[PDB]
């Protein structure tokens, strides 16, 4: 944060609404108590703003010589196994939750349904993000390896 | 049209026939007349045994070179692009 002075001349006289002049107002008032005792009795806060050319931008942006190299590097492929076994087994325990719910959980007030039929956390959705996730990668996954035998040899 | 579909048929079976097994299922009557069938067939006999062997597996060969191609074939890359595109749609 960004301070400059008062003087106290300018608060006595009750003068200090000069220096608060055409302004936007955005004003951070974040710590108060004696912290902001002691800035409105002495000094202002304004505002900072980043400015940065496109140039020094640019270079601080570009990464390593391998990174637009690493589609053809690949992950070990252990690894990938276990990854695969992991999802077909969390889902299974997950779909526990989602079963019971719809059991019932067609009457009526809603908080209710949700404490009744644990609607809260709810099993639906959750299923739906890890379903997908896993999904798009064994795209990814077999993309790479069928490229990398053909482009090669 | 009897003798083009038996013709057909006797390949998928076995590679080799003797010359009087040919003129039986093919029904001529004159066994010079049945090796001249075979050539016409596009078959050679040879020392009184057919090999079926070598046409049948030229003609696979020159089917392949064709363009319609592509998706008939089917690539296993074709899949993963075609999927894609679906979802981003």
């Amino acid at each position: 944060d960004a301070f400059r002075l008062i003087d106290t001349g300018a608060l006595i006289n009750n003068l200090e609404p000069r220096q608060t002049t055409s302004n936007t107002g955005l004003l951070n008032k974040a710590n108060i108590q004696a912290l902001i005792h002691g800035l409105n009795r002495h000094y202002y806060s304004l505002n900072i703003d980043y400015h940065k050319t496109a140039k020094e931008t640019k270079m601080l942006m570009n990464l390593h010589k391998e990174q637009w190299q690493s589609g053809l590097k690949m992950y070990d492929y252990e690894e990938k196994e276990e990854s695969n076994l992991a999802a077909t087994k969390s889902m299974v325990k997950i779909a526990e939750q989602y079963s019971k719910r719809i059991e019932e959980e067609k009457e009526l007030t809603e908080e209710e349904l949700k404490t009744r039929y644990v609607g809260r956390q709810d099993p639906k959705k959750h299923l739906s993000e890890t379903a997908d996730e896993t999904l798009e990668n064994n795209i990814v996954s077999v993309l790479t390896a069928g490229v990398n035998s053909v482009a090669i040899k | 049209a009897i003798r083009d579909e038996i013709a057909k048929n006797t390949e998928l079976s076995y590679d080799f026939l003797p010359l009087s097994n040919i003129k039986a299922l093919l029904f001529f009557n004159n066994e010079k007349e049945t090796e001249k069938f075979a050539l016409e067939r596009n078959w050679p006999i040879v020392n009184s045994k057919v090999y079926f062997n070598n046409q049948s597996k030229e003609k696979a060969d020159y089917e392949d070179e064709m363009m319609h191609e592509e998706d008939q074939k089917t690539n296993i890359i074709e899949k993963a692009m075609d999927y894609a595109i679906s979802i981003e749609n």
